[PDB]
């Protein structure tokens, strides 16, 4: 089967960027091959980004130490694409779809091209189905729904990856196919994340796309569009998960600041004009292309969804930087994690004062929506009154009790790691706390009280948990039926212990 | 009038034309794609010999370095007319809704037009009758003016927009145009289309009286740059027809950002913090078309997003240089069940002076917002004193301030089918008279929850007597 | 379920080895023939087919 | 002119070199044909002229690998 | 081979080679330089018709245009094996000690090698006791994992590194490698030599188990750029055969700065504050080689210098994501005469987990951070008003925080040269017990001045009794 393909010659290879000379009729984002030669028995692909006149500046998806001036490049007609489908679940693949966990070749039949236009303007639908993070703070105060892109922004080490991993672990039976995209993240950390996911059995529905720091800047640049294409295939065609056709995907970009750094590197090596903070001009366009592909399509287009959780580290909590403000503008919600709250014992470390979710109550179950309104109001008023709490000691009994209640709620939100709470459990705990059943419990023992209460419901009364989970969608969740056998359980637990 | 593409660097395409057939500065290019459709580029710079540098308006992930280009001669042509009513369009004017394409019989007008001359500008500012009490009392609009919204989601900004569209469509013809410039596709679309198709007024949906043009963040910088001009062209057709138009631009800051990205990709040197050198002129070429001539007026109610909270940023400064009033929706007012969350403070207007609204309007608007000028700073003394068991006059001023805050709410004709309450339209004269009587003291001897959700002071009196 | 996955992944690995082995031995059937007999002129014409 | 390049594992006769030369002279003109052997490539219908190349002798073997995998 | 020099821009040498013999990307080319000694350059880019841009890694200030350059055809090769033990090398692998050159029989390995793949990564780690209270309590030194200290100019990064080496290099259970990519040739080296040769392990000195590659500050940017890779190649041989390796790379920031200077001379477009566009990739290539794999474990300990006192600088910001245990040295703490100068709030570690370090250790560390977090919250209140306005519990937490801050200070055996206080080695168990006792309430009566530069809590109590 002889075929004739256009070829060019590498006239200048540098820091992972090569000028390919004559490659006429090359598409603007092809995959040039660099065929194997003496000393290199494999192929090193590259992306033909700049289609200049009498020169094609192409980044290299791999080690450029082997490309030599005068080498041939065959312009494969295919625009950059990644393998997608059922075969990728449970595999760690570099952004080109090649497995790196050494568990065998990736089995696939369809290759969805990365860098695709948004799913549509009218094709989307209102976000209604919640994404159960398993963290009380996120699920109650900053809800995340299927098809909503929620940013996880914080300082260098506050729990961003921990929150993303907890969310990924929690989607055990919720019909979600989580995707973890590691951009610029050290290979040992990706190994740790894979080990954590495998330990909790969460690698039977997770795809890990890793472009570590040592790998070329082009791989990190196309790292989030790989994986985003995988999630697009999941939300448009579905993947067989636990015998059910799951069409919901959850993608976590491990760090978009490192992705922006990689794009800045590939742009500056291409000698494109810089912009603010040396980033190229269209970095907002970069991240908007990446994030607007996360949507909840209507029933006519499949009814699938793709939930994105971009992660951004901020230098010295400088939210007003370039990339943080860009991605804050792009996303539909923000989750600020502070080192000050993290050190003060608040383990999830969410700054609920400034963390917002524009979707709001529409991304919460009716039980959660009915119970968490009082939570949010009381927490906001406690934050307001913290000014008096810090100094004034002559405040009336009302203010003292209200500060005490705020502390009760804050200690309630102090969740450990790798212990997600299902929706029924969070609903039960928040109903107990917001209905004054927790007032007599001292603050230092509230976490132990919650753990013991959950053991109580898991062992003594599984039926109340089943009842709460069964009718969590009704318009009026606190029906006398659900109201009884729950207040009874709380009263029994209170009487028996302490 | 056919050329060849030379360079393709991102969304900037350099095309070489014959020497005597070079496209004009703002003409379209319409690169034909293999699978039937076309990629409409917009020229930005004539340079060299027969070479033009154009912005993509599209992906440009499938173009070689030899594709032919078909100059159109005219700038981006967009359908205008009653046919383009109740439909959703992109930057190029191609309808992106499920309905069929626009027929060729509809007139196509160039996207770029000069603003009305100085001779046609009105020599006296005129208040715009919106019907909302808080809007028409503290921060009145301007006929052919601009207004900004500073509020996130969940504060009812969409409902305020819907009420404005319904009021302008009922009281006057009020054809409305909505410009989605760089807004989230989830918020801008399918939470505006559905909330306006479901919303109805006199068995006619709000969406049927509104033209929507949507350039979202996923689109290239050129699309978000020219979506505003597309919306202005659609509104300007109806303005030339003599009908008053309410034009909404969502996140004009995204229009500024699109301009900045276009300039950065075009090789222009940055200005200030990376922004385009032609910032003021680009704002002028768009905001100056929003003006009230003698035959018609285009009132604008834009939404402004400031990066972080920096109002010193050049984009908000240039936006604010072209503003006549600001409306600041507040989370606290929204969560206090008062649906119109327009903060009585932080909502200014340049029409609020005696020489336009009138001496009585200014007087009543100054008596109000004065008892609130402190933001009821008395709240702190109550907090740390238990009201001191007696505050003398302060009790009366607190009661009056709470009464006014409750009274600022007004029923929504678009939310009538949601909250089950008919909407009341309150003219400006009714607003000023009602608030004058309330400040005189006729609102006294009436408890709260009777000024919560009503149209006029007469309605409050009727509720009290019943 | 993991054991079934382990079994099926070894079948693919076994099949991959077969595909790798057959091509290496395909160098014996014709590549080794190129030492003496494989020198052909009609194949050179096949280059000039175009 | 046009710089062409053809490679083959077999070192054909010097006349064969001429046979390769004048079968390409029918297209364009005095093409500067460069000769290599490529021992690692046991085959290959390598005909590289200008910016276009033709090749399938062992690529069929690679194509067979793609089919079986 | 046999090219000619075209341009000599700083330490970047552009050479022209024949069309069909252009050197590879990372080949090592040489100028004869006369005198029988040659200058070894490393190629970085290929520019066109046989023109390559190489980094001199040498003086490159006495050679002209048109000089011939010889292409070796291989990247820079350095000796590896037991022959490198107890010897001091350049970036080029040439020994600089008084002993003779390495024999040809010793294997030469290229200094540009791929980092270990994803399969080979070893995630198993455990606490490495070091005897420093703040390090072993807040940011445990991780065995088999990368850890580094971030300090300014006046803080004692070198003192901490030297004390760490003195504490842990005697009981190595394996060889070690030291690489001062950028550091004073006075205290970074030639004084670590005396310390290592003085220490004796059963009639074999610590220096007999150490490979030392410097490329000191005085060296041109190329040597500082590639000395880290040389040290990594020298240590990967020992890691690959199973030996436990202690790796001490000093001032990675100097490696970054050398890369920045080389990139500026190479004509690359600057990024951020004059740094190279390829900062992240260079950091990845160096750091991903410092990994404990399934064949052997490398217990890395790096140092990072923050320019001025900016922790938002691109180099430390890039380092932060490549570490298991982060230690932050602050200028204010050092100016308060707290020589360790470690900020517990800004210093974290991955193995600070109850399942790894111990439940009591984890609880103690979390409490010692929640205190001093309350103190950082009340810093302004204290500064402008004073201690009185705080509540009673807030007051008690504040003096407990001040006592803890004073107590983190610890004398170092290497600090005898300018401080007369004898060094102390506090085991991690003693540190945990002391801080638990201090947090319980014991030691409240003791004034804060008694916690300054002491060992465990027993020493503080003994000093209090001595002063009655
Ligand atoms: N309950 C908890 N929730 C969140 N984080 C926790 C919790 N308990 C401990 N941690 C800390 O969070 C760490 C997990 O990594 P984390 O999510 O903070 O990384 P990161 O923000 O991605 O930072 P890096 O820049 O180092 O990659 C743990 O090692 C521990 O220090
Ligand atoms: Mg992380």
């Amino acid at each position: 089967q002889p075929r004739q393909v256009n070829v060019g010659t590498v006239i200048a290879v540098g820091d992972g960027v090569a000028r390919l000379s004559g490659l006429d009729q090359v598409v603007a984002s092809e995959i040039v091959e660099f065929p194997p030669k003496a000393g290199r028995n494999e192929s090193i692909y590259g992306i033909a980004l700049n289609l200049e006149q009498d020169s094609v500046a192409a980044i290299i998806l791999g080690d450029d130490e082997t490309i030599e001036e005068g080498d041939m490049v065959t312009s494969t007609g295919r625009v950059i694409s990644v393998p997608v489908g059922q075969g990728l679940l449970g595999r760690v693949v570099n952004p080109l779809g090649q497995p790196i966990d050494g568990k065998g070749p990736i089995v696939y039949e369809k290759t969805r091209p990365i860098e695709r236009i948004a799913p549509g303007v009218i094709t989307r639908k209102s976000v209604d189905t919640p994404v159960q993070t398993g963290i009380i703070a996120i699920d109650a105060l900053i809800p995340i729904g299927r098809g909503q892109r929620e940013l996880i922004i914080g300082d260098r080490q506050t729990g961003k990856t921990a929150v993303a991993i907890d969310t990924i672990l929690n989607q055990k039976g919720q019909g979600m196919v989580c995707i973890y995209v590691a951009i610029g993240q050290r290979r040992a950390q990706v190994a740790q994340v894979v080990g954590t996911l495998e330990r909790f059995g969460a690698m039977e529905y997770t795809i890990v796309v890793s472009a570590t720091a040592s790998e070329s800047a082009a791989l990190q640049y196309i790292a989030p569009y790989a994986g985003c294409a995988m999630g697009e295939e999941i939300m448009e065609n579905g993947v067989m998960l636990n015998g059910q056709l799951v069409k919901d995907a959850l993608i976590v970009y491990d760090d978009l600041s490192k992705h922006a750094v990689a794009y800045r590197q590939v742009s500056l090596l291409l000698r494109r004009p810089p912009g603010r903070e040396a980033y190229p001009g269209d970095v907002f366009y970069l991240h908007s292309r990446l994030l607007e592909r996360a949507a909840r399509l209507n029933e006519e287009y499949g009814g699938g969804s793709l939930t994105a959780l971009p992660v951004i580290e901020t230098q010295a909590n400088d939210v007003s930087a370039y990339i943080p403000t860009n991605v804050i503008s792009i996303t539909d919600g923000q989750i600020y994690l502070e080192s000050d709250l993290f050190n003060a014992g608040q383990r999830p470390a969410l700054n609920v004062g400034i963390s917002v979710s524009r979707v709001g109550g529409a991304a919460q179950t009716r039980a959660m929506r009915a119970v968490a309104g009082k939570l949010k109001g009381e927490l906001a008023q406690f934050r307001d009154l913290a000014a008096f709490a810090q100094f004034a000691s002559d405040l009336d009994a009302t203010t003292k009790a209200q500060i005490e209640r705020g502390q009760r709620l804050q200690e309630l939100l102090k969740q450990p790691q790798y212990q997600p709470l299902p929706v029924e459990d969070q609903v039960a705990v928040l109903y107990a706390a917001t209905n004054n059943y927790l007032d007599d419990v001292p603050v230092p023992l509230i976490t132990k009280w919650r753990d013991d209460f959950l053991a109580f419901l898991r062992t003594a009364h599984p039926e109340v948990r089943k009842l709460i989970y069964d009718n969590r969608l009704d318009r009026k969740f606190p029906t006398p039926e659900v109201k009884e056998a729950l207040e009874a359980a709380i009263k029994e637990f209170k009487a028996t212990s302490n | 009038a056919k050329g060849v593409i030379q360079e393709i660097i991102g969304v900037v395409i350099r095309a070489k034309f014959p020497e005597d057939e070079v496209p004009e500065i703002y003409n379209a290019i319409e690169i034909p794609l293999g699978n039937g459709d076309r990629l409409v580029c917009e020229v930005q710079q004539q340079l060299g010999n027969g070479v033009v540098k154009a912005v993509a308006m599209g992906s440009t992930d499938g173009l070689r370095r030899g594709l032919e280009v078909i100059d159109t001669g005219r700038p981006i042509a967009v359908p205008v007319g009653p046919a383009t009513l109740g439909r959703v369009f992109n930057v190029l004017g191609d309808p992106i809704d499920g309905m069929g394409p626009i027929g060729p019989e509809v007139e196509r007008r160039p996207i770029h037009r000069d603003p009305p001359s100085f001779e046609e500008q009105n020599t006296q500012a005129q208040i715009f009758e919106t019907g909302i009490k808080v809007i028409d009392l503290i921060a009145p609009f301007t006929r052919g003016g601009k207004t900004a919204i500073f509020g996130g989601a969940g504060v009812g900004k969409t409902v305020v927009i819907q009420e404005l569209i319904a009021n302008i469509a009922k009281e006057q013809s009020g054809f409305s145009v909505f410009a989605g410039v760089g807004e989230r596709s989830r918020e801008g679309n399918d939470l505006i289309h559905e909330m306006k198709e479901a919303r109805i007024d006199e068995n006619t949906t709000v969406f049927d009286k509104t033209v929507m043009v949507f350039g979202q963040m996923n689109e290239p910088p050129g699309a978000r740059l020219r979506v505003g001009l597309t919306a202005l062209t659609m509104a300007e057709y109806f303005r030339d027809e003599g009908r008053d138009i309410l034009l909404f631009i969502d996140n004009i800051f995204r229009f500024v950002q699109a301009g900045s990205e276009v300039s950065s990709l075009l090789g222009r040197m940055p200005s200030q913090v990376g922004y385009q050198p032609t910032l003021g002129t680009e704002m002028g070429e768009l905001q100056e078309r929003i003006t009230s001539t003698k035959r018609g007026s285009i009132t604008s109610m834009q939404a402004v997003y400031v990066p972080a909270d920096d109002y010193t940023d050049p984009a908000p400064a240039t936006v604010f240089s072209h503003l006549d009033a600001t409306i600041s929706l507040e989370r606290s007012i929204a969560e206090r069940a008062i649906f119109p969350a327009v903060d009585p403070l932080a909502s200014t207007s340049r029409i609020l002076d005696p020489n336009i609204v009138g001496e009585e309007h200014y007087r009543v608007a100054q008596e109000v917002k004065r008892v609130l000028q402190r933001y009821k700073d008395l709240k702190d003394i109550i907090a740390i004193l238990g009201m001191e068991e007696l505050s003398d006059e302060d009790k009366l001023t607190v009661q009056r301030a709470r009464k006014i805050e409750l009274f600022f709410s007004q029923p929504f004709t678009v939310a009538q089918q949601f909250t089950g309450r008919p909407g009341k339209y309150v003219p400006v004269k009714k607003t000023v008279e009602s608030f004058a009587r309330l400040l005189n003291g006729e609102g006294d001897h009436i408890p709260e929850s009777f000024f919560y959700m009503q149209g006029d002071f007469d309605d409050v009196l009727a509720a009290y007597e019943a | 379920a993991q054991a079934e996955q382990e079994r099926i992944r070894m079948l693919s690995e076994a099949k991959s080895q077969i595909a790798d082995l057959v091509t290496l031995t395909a160098s014996r059937v014709l590549g080794a023939e190129l030492q003496a007999r494989g020198h052909d002129a009609l194949i050179a014409e096949s280059l000039a087919a175009l | 002119a046009v710089d062409a390049s053809v490679t083959s594992a077999i070192e054909l006769s010097a006349e064969q070199k001429e046979r390769i030369t004048r079968e390409l002279q029918q297209r364009y003109g005095d093409v500067h044909v460069t000769y290599h052997v490529d021992p690692t490539l046991i085959g290959g219908l390598i005909i590289r002229v200008g910016d276009q190349v033709l090749d399938n002798s062992l690529r069929a073997r690679l194509s067979a690998i793609q089919r079986v995998l």
